[PDB]
């Protein structure tokens, strides 16, 4: 398959999340997105076919993972924006008040800004420090994808926010949404990952 | 608040 941010992978023929990055360790070709979203061996699948599976994961604490994939997959530098793309150049983190865009299967791409940095999120399963806070809307199913700026700096990986009944925070105003990332510069150090660019 | 996933 062809590894886009923002594109659907299924866990274990169960779970639906969105491809965060693209992503090389050594040889090993791999993409990162939320620690949510699998377990440590958990099977990813694209199309119906086996991509890889979970090789290491935190959640909750951080949210945060990266599936290695087989040689067969075809890693790219874009992110998914409807049928068009962004190419990844790079992670330099943006400041508060930047613009940024999320792309994942259920909310395809969406942007807005960015509200607050550390920020903690009580999810049921336990709290998750230190996200981002943006006003993009995003939904169930979003989780993992791609946060980009227009110019392609990679800043994370959609974990969640305050979804409401109709499973996403989009029928609310800018205002009132909290769509929560993790940041990409510590996952891409914990575990010694090079982004794909372009 | 929750995570996302779906």
């Amino acid at each position: 398959a062809n590894i886009v941010g923002g594109i659907e992978y299924s866990i274990n023929n169960a779970s639906l999340c969105s491809v965060g990055f693209s992503v090389t360790r050594g040889a090993t070709k791999g993409f990162v997105t939320a620690g949510h979203c699998g377990t440590v061996n958990a099977t990813a699948r694209i199309g119906g076919a086996v991509v890889g599976t979970f090789a290491a994961r935190v959640f909750p604490g951080n949210d945060r993972a990266w599936v290695s994939l087989t040689s067969a997959q075809t890693l790219l530098p874009r992110v998914a924006n409807g049928s068009s793309f962004v190419t990844v150049r790079g992670s330099t983190e943006a400041a508060v008040g930047a613009a940024v865009c999320r792309s994942g299967r259920t909310t395809g791409y969406q942007c807005g800004t960015i509200t607050a940095k550390n920020v903690t999120a009580n999810y049921a399963e336990g709290a998750v420090r230190g996200l981002t806070q943006g006003n993009a809307c995003m939904g169930r199913g979003d989780s993992g994808g791609s946060w980009i700026t227009s110019a392609g700096q990679a800043q994370g990986v959609m974990s969640g926010g305050n979804v409401q009944s109709n499973g996403n925070n989009c029928g609310i105003p800018a205002s009132q949404r909290s769509s929560l990332f993790e940041r990409l510069q510590p996952i891409l150090s914990q575990y010694g990952l090079s982004l794909v660019t372009g | 608040a929750a995570p996302x996933x779906a």
